[PDB]
């Protein structure tokens, strides 16, 4: 399914079709986005379960040689990262960076705190190390000087705000899907008729709440106006 | 026809250029008609770019020897580009023919030659050298820093010019040196 | 079987070491 | 050893532990770290490789081959005298007999001033890769299949995402599995029990095996008849 | 040669295709590039002097083991036209029946 | 240039050797030259080596168009190699010069050609279906001779001669015939 | 009537074809009519398809061992087809008739004759040459390519052209090769 | 010298860019800044008139221990044109064909 | 100025020096003065040492172009020095003054260039790949070997000769030629 | 190698080419 | 192409021969 699929069903089950309406599409997508985020921490953090396929997206990344804090001499070894800010993912599944190839590769995402320490083991030299910095960047480190010519790689996992990391997909076969409407939701079958129930309970009783409807630099709400 | 001596000054002033006529007695009628230096920014598959860095025509001269070995020592300040972060393609056109008999392949109108400043080069490869030293560790810098400047090399002696240039913007690009000093300096 | 000019320069530069000048002798 | 030590690449362990749906964001790196503690832990000898370096002692010092973990033996070049564990506590201190050895790091401290000493030492076996390279026995592989589950589940239960039960299932299962596996590394095979055998009976009693490299410790006594 | 070289250029640059596609490569393949170049240069330099025909037949036959060793060096392809069993197109073609003392005879 | 037949004869006491120059029009001017037999020991890349097994000038024969076309049975016991375990690499040269329409390729002065015994091998295929009349089972030392043929096959076709020589003295030296 | 030597050049410039009658003294009155070149996109079961890649009649030439005896050294380039990922079908049309008393089969007016490049399918094998000399394990990949080279050549030497390329798209098609430079090398 | 300024000024500029950065740096390498800066003072003061040659070549090999210890101190590079392996460009030119009793001439 | 060509000869009995000074137009005013020899012992960073090697002056040889170009083959086992070990630093002074017109940076009066005997690196190169040969396996100390070659030319490169002296006396000082 | 007559030609004359 | 020792030799050797 897609966001258009999702977005229409909660629009009907509210019967919001006018244009003359005060709920847009827009309040849609971000409740949807937010309860699906909802959704999946109440399912999947309370004990370890399987998660399906359907939780996740790979975004696409191109890396960069940065410095570790400027251009000093003795500021340290540097890192490659992401050009752009990657989204923050959810705890909860099996986040993978991966070198265009799932089935190949050995790139591990881990916690910021743990990377300030990675590679001291010897037979750990080799592994390049990624996680997101309070910068909102993915950063990577490692003690091979071979991995900063690494040029691009793919980030799958849950991640917390749909819409980001729908907008960071690599392109598919066809092309580049322009409208967000037209991309795949990233939800299990099972969990929509949930999200899309509490959705339309968001949205019920607001739908039918008065407005301050008259222009008469006067606050019209208390009189249910 | 052939390059002497091709080189950039290690003050980082000049860009050195010394070619003369391979001595050869078929090598008679062919001259130098004019030297054209390009950068990798302005690169072109087959021959120079429409958009040089600098032409010099040989025969604004004196009109023969003279015309046979030709030597340049640009100040690479007035051509505006910096001497470490910029990799110069020399093209040598020659004017003449040469005479009947000579194997073919050494007819060759046109010859190209690549010049870079190794000196960036060499400071960053001094970070890795210590490494040799120690043993129970792969000396993983130095090995990645050969690699690097022998990549551009072999592209360059290979022909394959544009990989070349996609090595050396990836690798060498951001290279830093000091600047040459305009005033210059008492020594000798 | 051609010889480039390659060849013929570690010809010449092989030739070198046997052969001296006229100041030699 | 009865079996053979068969070597094969370490995600072996990968493809098996990867069948559990639990276990499924474990990876290379985890399996690394985790490979070397079990290796340790069981502090099997089979496992390693039996190696033979000779070094130079440039004062009572001598520097230590790169991959060595333990040493078997030192002698000395030469005479091929075996040494000992050195007591002595001002070994090269002057003021104002027999050689003996003490290691530390990359450094072994002898008694001796200007020899060649000959260490046999144990390493890991490696891969093309410069990583470790497991036994493919099946109970080698399910012990440490069973080690890797249970230090993840102990995580999972530090959080509260396994049952207590499902714990201390994996305990009791890797508890048996290790015993075992410990049973199957350590157990003489037949020619083991020979050269057991012909160090047991002794009319005559061989006690300086040591001097040598225990060349002769599974060798036969012969008494001539009379 | 000519041919070393395009092999070291090809490993190289399949060496640093792959360490830009992955970020990482067995240095036992480095080593065998090492090795490789390191030829490539002594045997095009100022050293290749010193090589007689049996030093030409071991270098040759020690780079070969670094053909197939990975997947940066290839095996060579040289322009070859033969085989182990050849193929025979001679034509027989006897004279008006005839033979000699013991034999068939032809043109 | 080209070979006409390029064989051990099959009472395995000559090898013989049956070169012509090639017909087309542009072709007149070129002749052949020499013949230089090397075998695995002797064997380097770049032409003939130095003491080769066996150097044939073709001048000496003949006192034009016969020597466009040579012909030779070399006893190989004269020439002190075995011939079951012997490979002889045949090189060819033309003492001439082609026309200046000659298309792009085609002026290859050096020819090679590979020659073995074929009855060890032949042999050796017998013993083995001999083996495998009896229970109807396939030996893989069979399998794996029939690929290491292959693979010899392969070096030889590609002009990788040292690993085909490798191959050879590693698989097939042990030869009766 | 027989190919005395058909083959597409190393160099990936040239298909060869050097086709001859017989020598048998039936064969005088028969002499060469045509040769038509066909791909395998433009095959049909039964001679030439109507839409061939290249005709050549022998008639248009001096008019009698010329016309008995004939030879093609097309450029690929000109036909605008791959060296390499394209497998040739040569017809040979014959002109006259065979005196009689010839054993019947022989007189067969028309051959055919299949063409492909084996370079880039040893480039293939190359890379699981080395799977022979590792034992414990089957060279799978060696036994793959050995069995694909192997199909189409019984495939075409049984008469069985569709499953050839049938096996031919789907093993071969993708082959690539470089490309013949079109300015000539210096060599010999 | 002249040099051991440089290397003194730009050893303790990034001494104190690295305190500025960080608040730390290893009083190991402040050990290898203080014999720097006390050799340089030495050498560029009243007892540089104590040094003979044999004192020159062991202060120099004592001060490349220093060279590439830290990230302070770097090796110094000085204008050279020189390798292990040099290039020949000398030139053949015979004498109509001529050769000395045993051996070729040229001009 | 500069080397024509600086080595030791293929008979490891001679240590070739071939010194000229540069052709420009500038330069006419400037010849050689002399040439000094240092080996890894000897050596000093601030120009030639005391007690150097081998002094040479060449107003000694010549009876004013002739002083422009000076060629020497010093016999090795004459300077009581081991041509398998040993570094020669050679040092070439200029006695004149260039032109007012010499460009910033050419007017360099002294120059260095230094020798090592690549014979033994040639055969220690041989015995690895006799090595590699069985079981394809590379040695690490050949790939130890290569990169602490890389290693000293990129201190020779680089100006710093004391750290190559170290690693040569280190690593390459037992060789055998 | 084995050198051909006209590559003996072929070297004296690019040598004499420097004459 | 590659010369080594021996191709050299004779390569001079028929120089000399010839001179």
């Amino acid at each position: 399914m897609t966001y258009n699929e999702l977005i229409y069903m909660v629009l009907d089950e509210l019967k919001l079709s006018s244009d003359d309406s005060y709920y847009t599409p827009d309040h849609v997508i971000f409740l949807l986005v937010k309860y699906r985020s909802f959704l999946l921490k109440q399912r999947y953090s309370d004990i370890k379960k399987q998660i399906p396929d359907s939780d996740y997206q790979s975004i696409c990344l191109d890396l960069i040689e940065v410095p570790a804090i400027s251009g000093e001499p003795c500021e340290g070894s540097s890192y490659l990262r992401s050009k752009n800010k990657v989204p923050t993912t959810m705890m909860i599944g099996n986040p993978r960076v991966y070198p265009m190839d799932f089935y190949q590769g050995e790139i591990t995402y881990i916690s910021r705190d743990r990377m300030r320490y990675v590679g001291y083991n010897k037979f750990l030299r080799n592994i390049i190390y990624c996680s997101k910095a309070p910068d909102g960047y993915l950063y990577f480190k490692s003690w091979n000087p071979q991995f900063l010519h690494l040029e691009k790689v793919s980030f799958n996992a849950i991640f917390e705000d749909a819409k980001e990391a729908s907008e960071m997909a690599c392109p598919e076969e066809n092309g580049t899907i322009c409208k967000l409407e037209d991309k795949e939701f990233p939800i299990e079958d099972a969990l929509v008729p949930p999200l899309i129930e509490l959705v339309v309970k968001e949205l019920r009783g607001p739908e039918y709440s008065p407005k301050d409807e008259d222009n008469n630099a006067k606050d019209d709400l208390p009189d249910a106006r | 026809m052939h390059f002497n001596e091709l080189r950039i000054s290690q003050d980082n002033r000049f860009l050195i250029i010394d070619v003369s006529v391979d001595n050869q007695d078929y090598f008679e009628d062919v001259l130098l008609d004019s030297i054209v230096i390009d950068t990798q920014d302005t690169f072109v598959m087959n021959g120079p770019s429409d958009n040089p860095l600098y032409i010099y025509n040989v025969e604004d001269a004196y009109d023969t020897q003279q015309m046979k070995n030709v030597r340049l020592e640009l100040n690479i300040q007035d051509l505006k580009v910096s001497p470490c972060s910029t990799m110069f393609f020399v093209y040598v056109k020659s004017k003449g023919t040469p005479s009947t008999d000579t194997p073919c392949g050494f007819d060759k109108d046109q010859i190209l030659g690549t010049v870079i400043n190794l000196q960036p080069i060499y400071k960053q490869t001094l970070k890795y050298l210590k490494e040799v030293e120690c043993d129970c560790n792969i000396p993983k810098g130095f090995i990645d820093m050969i690699l690097k400047l022998k990549a551009i090399e072999l592209c360059v002696r290979t022909g394959n010019y544009p990989q070349a240039i996609k090595y050396w913007n990836k690798f060498f690009i951001k290279n830093n040196c000091k600047s040459p000093t305009s005033n210059c300096g008492c020594y000798g | 079987m051609f010889f480039t000019q390659e060849d013929y320069r570690k010809i010449e530069k092989w030739l070198l070491a046997n052969s001296r000048k006229d100041t030699d002798f | 050893m009865v079996n053979n030590i068969n070597w094969v690449k370490l995600p072996v362990i990968l493809d098996r532990l990867l069948r559990h749906p639990l276990l499924t964001d474990l990876n290379l790196e985890t399996a690394i770290q985790y490979t070397l503690d079990f290796i340790s832990a069981m502090g099997l000898p089979n496992v390693y490789v039996d190696k033979i370096e000779t070094i130079d002692i440039k004062e009572y010092r001598g520097e230590l081959p790169c991959d060595l973990i333990s040493i078997n033996q030192v002698r000395l070049h030469k005479n091929g005298i075996a040494l000992r564990a050195m007591t002595d506590n001002f070994n090269a201190y002057p003021t104002h007999g027999e050689p003996s050895f003490k290691t530390q790091g990359r450094v072994i401290f002898t008694s001796i001033k200007h020899e060649k000493v000959d260490i046999s030492y144990k390493a890991i076996m490696l891969d093309d890769e410069g990583l470790p390279l497991i036994p493919d026995n099946p109970i080698f592989l399910k012990t440490l299949e069973l080690y890797i589950k249970k230090e993840w589940f102990t995580i999972l239960f530090d959080m509260g995402k396994i049952s207590p039960a499902v714990l201390n299932n994996t305990q009791q299962e890797y508890a048996f599995k290790a015993g075992q596996c410990n049973n199957e590394f350590v157990i003489p095979s037949v020619s083991e029990m020979e050269a057991i055998t012909n160090m047991w009976n002794q009319l005559i009693p061989r006690v300086t095996e040591f001097r040598r490299g225990f060349k002769n410790l599974g060798d036969k006594e012969y008494i001539r008849v009379h | 040669m000519d041919k070393m070289l395009e092999i070291s250029e090809e490993a190289i640059t399949r060496y640093f295709t792959t360490l830009s596609q992955f970020g990482y490569k067995k240095y036992s393949d480095v080593d065998k590039i090492i090795v490789l170049f390191f030829m490539e240069e002594m045997l095009a330099g100022e050293m290749s002097y010193y090589v007689t025909q049996d030093d030409y037949r071991n270098i040759v036959n020690a780079l070969y083991c670094l053909a197939g060793s990975t997947c940066m060096i290839d095996f060579p392809m040289f322009e070859s036209y033969d085989t182990l069993v050849h193929s025979n197109n001679r034509t027989f073609v006897p004279r008006i029946t005839e033979d000699s003392i013991l034999r068939s005879t032809e043109d």
